[PDB]
RNA sequence: CGGCCCCCUGGACGAAGACUGACGCUCAGGUGCGAAAGCGUGGGGAGCAAACAGGAUUAGAUACCCUGGUAGUCCACGCCGUAAACGAUGUCGACUUGGAGGUUGUGCCCUUGAGGCGUGGCUUCCGGAGCUAACGCGUUAAGUCGACCGCCUGGGGAGUAC
């Protein structure tokens, strides 16, 4: 899991935000670990779920305007 | 205090007393609570649980929440003729129209809750939990819709409100 | 049940000694012996009056007793016999001679012994203590000062547990080096055995009652105070 | 007044943004957005504003106290500006929680500020050492900045003048709990819900939130001036 | 229910033209139909694994934990359809402020940004009336209701006994 996509410009050190898109994830992510048939739908595709604290970020924000915090 | 009904001088009916302490980490809460009504015996929703530190600073804390923002029910004395099917946090009743001639039985402090509020010969018994905290209070949601007519012209007497509003 | 006791820090700036004499070392405790038996057996006689503080004081061939009151009529007596027979005592125990006097009486109602025999009254006789503890507070509040501690221990009720209660309101100084402020704790006995409530009021943080002497050292005493530097 | 129809106009013309999100119970006077831009709805407004501003000319003679509150920092001078003198209330260095319902509390607090002002200008709290005379200076301003608009207050007002609501709803809680008639100007993401007038508005612009309160402002104050004049005006009229 | 295709084919979502005209709701009994392992014969078998064995723990059961290691897991047809059987929210239908996300029939737009409005679609965030013990639900209800059916009536002992 250094990753097979290509780093811009080669270094000693791997890129690794850079070159991920979808793998390692679900497929060599759980090594060592119980499979399980459709706890996965709901397990690890937690795109929605992970948004939802960066949404109540925005949201603070503009409450922080109205209170004269910011 | 505000709003309050034409009342005179309290009622001081205290209905229970307790004091409740966690003792967890730096000893025990000194705070007592009450829980008291306050009425007129011309109808009233005055009913306030409260609490502070002493046993007179409770029950008057308690009655200043029985009170303040306390709605004006306008019964004749002792008589109802339009009750509410009460239900506050599953305590339930069903209060129904009935005569002053037949009297009211009713065990604890619960003809002296009632008598305040004048639902006294309506009530009929209880159901759901009967701990002495929420079965008492026949008075409050038992109490938001109502009339007590003494017109010639109840008979009309929908029709007479609707046709102003007209 | 912490503090090294409150009033104590507090005896070598605004607050007085209970007792002011000196003797010289060898004879500090002999002195010290007598200052104790007068107050013990003293305030035995005095016990229908009602006095916040006793103190006692040894100038040359001399003891004065200075006795803090209630009111200032209440240790004379009918026709001064009773002050009197205190004197008699007071003399018959000190190595010397005795002057009583009673002081000015003043804030005798908000005095750290005064307030607290009020309040050790309710539990003594065993009232109920459902309202006590905030009437004694009202009074308090009601007279003066600017706050008001009270702790009541001694099984309230009558319990066969170890049971206390307290009280605290307005502001109550503990750590404070400067005024006279008034501490009393109360010892007395019921039927089921001795009681105590620990009592702190607090009067205010400049107090005037004892304060330093008039002048320093430079300004006083002789007007031509330079030396001749030798020459004898 | 007459006044009501080119006061909403001339702000409103800003018609908004706050996204596309907003709340429900406003829907009547919103427009559906144009390409991800939030459109009010002014049509549905004008009975809105009129009603709100000709009750607030006719309580001008019965009320003797107005609070302005919902301070921000794009409202505050709006807030200084709509009570214009001391029979008119504000604060713009907050609200505080409970500045209504313990009146009889911030009355004592404010009693201990003008002695304490009067006090620290004659010199009297600056003694022991220099740190507990300073940290009394800073917690002395702090207190001045946040009732500098409210010191000479004798009572609970006759009505409440909310500029924002979004953020300020313990203020109007406890103010009808109270029987307080509420004066509102609400943005799109407020409710109009649960308070007895609104003008319904939007928050952004500075040009639009300016002039809501300017209208809603005037026709109390000079309302007041006006119930002045007429005693006047009865001497005079013999000799006119 | 997840590789991609082909053959047979269900069910639901839209839309115009058009037709019938209560032909409707519910469903005991009922017949059909399995997540999972269980499982008979045939096919298939690569790894992993209950037990089993031994180490390791002392922490006890060969358990846990580690290494060896088998039935099993896998397909086809077949037998009693089990559970926490799921939105533990019955069925279908009528009524109740809405905006917006995901994303799609389709009317309109330079489709000014998984965009905007008209009107259907499942799916979801927010919250109002109502509803809760409390979290929560809220137009896909756990609201207002409709009929009809299904099931529960203190614990332990019993999902066993009869």
């Amino acid at each position: 899991p250094v990753i097979k996509v290509r780093e811009n410009e080669p270094f000693d050190v791997a890129l690794r935000r850079f070159k991920r898109s979808c793998e390692k994830a679900g497929v060599l992510a759980e090594v060592r670990r119980r499979e399980f048939y459709e706890k996965p739908t709901t397990e690890r595709k937690r795109a929605k779920a992970s948004a939802v604290k960066r949404h109540a970020k925005k949201l603070a924000r503009e409450n922080a305007r109205r209170t004269r915090l910011y | 205090a505000h709003i309050e009904k034409q009342a005179g001088e309290l009622q001081e009916k205290l209905i229970a007393v307790n004091r409740v302490s966690k003792t967890v980490k730096g000893g025990r809460i000194f705070s007592f609570t009450a829980l008291t009504v306050v009425g007129d015996g011309n109808g009233r929703v005055g009913f306030g649980y409260g609490k502070a530190r002493e046993v007179p600073a409770a029950i008057q804390k308690a009655m200043e929440k029985a009170r303040r923002n306390m709605i004006n029910v306008a019964l004749n004395n002792g008589t109802l003729q339009h009750p509410v099917k009460g239900v506050h946090t599953g305590s339930r009743v069903f209060m129904q129209p009935a005569s002053e001639g037949t009297g009211i039985i009713a065990g604890g402090a619960m003809r002296a809750v009632l008598e305040v509020a004048g639902v006294h010969n309506v009530l009929a018994k209880a159901y759901g939990s009967t701990n002495p905290i929420n079965v008492v209070r026949a008075t409050i949601d038992g109490l938001e819709n109502m009339n007590s007519p003494e017109m010639v012209a109840a008979k009309r007497g929908k029709s007479v409100e609707e046709i102003l509003g007209k | 049940g912490q503090k090294v006791h409150p009033n104590g820090i507090r005896l070598g700036i605004v607050k007085p000694w209970n007792s002011t004499w000196f003797a010289n070392t060898k004879e500090f405790a002999d002195n010290l012996d007598s200052d104790f038996k007068v107050r013990q057996y003293l305030t035995k006689e005095l016990a229908k009056a009602s006095v916040s503080r006793i103190v006692i004081e040894r100038p040359a061939k001399s003891i004065r007793v200075t006795i803090h009151t209630a009111r200032p009529g209440i240790v004379i007596g009918k026709k001064g016999e009773d002050v009197e027979k205190l004197r008699k005592v007071v003399a018959d125990i000190a190595g010397v001679p005795a002057q009583i006097n009673i002081a000015e009486v003043r804030k005798p109602e908000l005095d750290a012994k005064l307030v607290a025999d009020s309040i050790t009254s309710q539990l003594e006789r065993r009232v109920m203590f459902r309202r006590a503890m905030k009437r004694a507070v009202q009074n308090a509040m009601r007279l003066g000062a600017k706050g008001i501690k009270v702790e009541v221990s001694g099984r309230l009720g009558g319990a066969e547990i170890a049971r206390t209660e307290w009280y605290r309101e307005g502001r109550v100084p503990l750590h404070t080096l400067r005024a006279d402020i008034d501490y009393n704790t109360s010892e007395a006995h019921t039927t089921y055995g001795v009681i105590g409530v620990k009592v702190w009021i607090f009067k205010g943080e400049i107090l005037g009652g004892m304060a330093a002497v008039e002048q320093p050292e430079k300004p006083a005493a002789q007007p031509k105070k330079q030396q001749r530097k030798g020459r004898k | 007044a007459t006044v009501s129809m080119r006061d909403m106009l001339k702000a409103g013309v800003h018609f908004g943004h706050q996204t596309r999100y907003w709340n429900p119970k406003m829907k009547p006077f919103i427009f559906g957005a144009r390409n991800k831009v939030h459109i009010i709805n002014l049509e549905k407004t004008v009975p809105m504003f009129n009603e709100a501003l000709a009750e607030l000319n006719k309580i001008a003679s019965r009320k003797g106290k107005i609070l302005f509150v919902g301070t921000k920092r794009a409202a505050s001078e709006a807030v200084k500006d709509a009570a214009l003198s001391c029979d008119q209330f504000f604060v713009n260095h907050r609200w505080l929680g409970g500045m209504l319902t313990n009146w009889k509390t911030v009355r004592q607090s404010i009693k201990r500020l003008k002695d304490l002002e009067t006090q620290s200008q004659d010199g009297t709290f600056d003694k022991l050492t220099k740190k507990e005379a300073l940290m009394r200076t800073r917690e002395l301003e702090k207190l001045e900045n946040s009732l500098g608009g409210i010191k000479d207050m004798g009572g609970l007002p006759d009505a409440l003048f909310v500029i924002d609501a979004d953020h300020e709803h313990i203020a109007i809680k406890e103010a009808n709990n109270l029987g307080i008639p509420v004066f509102a100007i609400v943005d799109t993401n407020s409710d109009p819900d649960g308070v007895d007038f609104v003008i319904p508005g939007n928050d952004d612009a500075i040009r639009a939130v300016t002039l809501y309160l300017g209208a809603v402002a005037a026709t109390v104050r000079e309302g007041r001036s006006q119930d002045l004049a007429s005693q006047a005006e009865e001497s005079f009229v013999e000799a006119e």
